């Protein structure tokens, strides 16, 4: 996250860091939300990789102890159907993991609240990304979890020529371009938590940005958008 | 674009 602040470690307890394993060592790659307490949801491009993964809940600082971790392998990776590893721009970045435990839920700890199907926020709704990606275009991971503001761009104005123009598709969300705060490399597959009728919901999974940097004036984060997948999150839950 |  460029431009964020560090999260206090009670305010978004769905956030999980998507772990691969490296050497005698494991290295966070991604973020994602846990949305059962066997399930979580983060991008399919986080996943395509054959390494092994593991997820961690209740994290805040990736280096140090907290007292509050769960630590849980991956049992199965289902990616979207459509999901094209040479296409980003086309979508379909979206993929469920079934972990191996149910892990306990805390204060620490609990299930990310998702949007009806078919939502569509209006422009300029109040959202938050979090995540332990880099700090700064080619910079560093955070060792704590940060959040920064990224108000939504609609469709209209995110697909038009100054800013994403074609590139951006009606199953994403748009988030932030103000030049100075963005997601970036780590935070892929995170949340974009949205206040919605008094209560945050994760509407979109963090996908991404510019060739050019991450953080870059008129090239918000694009991120999955939720509530176009909510039939096949479901039915996905529903079979495995 | 840059998947991040
Ligand atoms: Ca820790």
């Amino acid at each position: 996250v460029v431009g964020g602040t560090e999260a206090q470690r009670n305010s978004w307890p769905s956030q999980i860091s998507l772990q691969y394993r490296s050497g005698s060592s494991w290295a966070h790659t991604c973020g994602g939300t846990l949305i059962r307490q066997n399930w979580v949801m983060t991008a399919a491009h986080c996943v395509d990789r054959e390494l092994t993964f593991r997820v961690v809940v209740g994290e805040h600082n990736l280096n140090q102890n907290n007292g509050t971790e769960q630590y849980v392998g991956v049992q199965k990776i289902v990616v979207h159907p459509y999901w094209n590893t040479d296409d980003v721009a086309a979508g379909y970045d979206i993929a469920l993991l079934r972990l191996a435990q149910s892990v306990t839920l805390n204060s620490y700890v609990q299930l990310g609240v998702l949007p009806r199907a078919g939502t569509i926020l209006a422009n300029n709704s109040p959202c938050y990304i979090t995540g332990w990606g880099l700090t700064r275009t080619n910079g560093q991971l955070a060792q704590t979890l940060q959040q920064a503001y990224l108000p939504t761009v609609d469709y209209a104005i995110c697909s038009s020529s100054s800013y994403w123009g074609s590139t951006v598709k009606n199953s994403m969300v748009c988030a932030g371009g103000d030049g100075v705060r963005s997601g970036c490399q780590g935070d892929s597959g995170g949340p974009l938590h949205c206040l919605v009728n008094g209560q945050y919901a994760v509407h979109g999974v963090t996908s991404f940005v510019s060739r050019l940097g991450c953080n870059v004036t008129r090239k918000p984060t694009v991120f999955t958008r939720v509530s176009a997948y909510i039939s096949w999150i479901n039915n996905v839950i529903a079979s495995n | 674009v840059e998947p991040i």
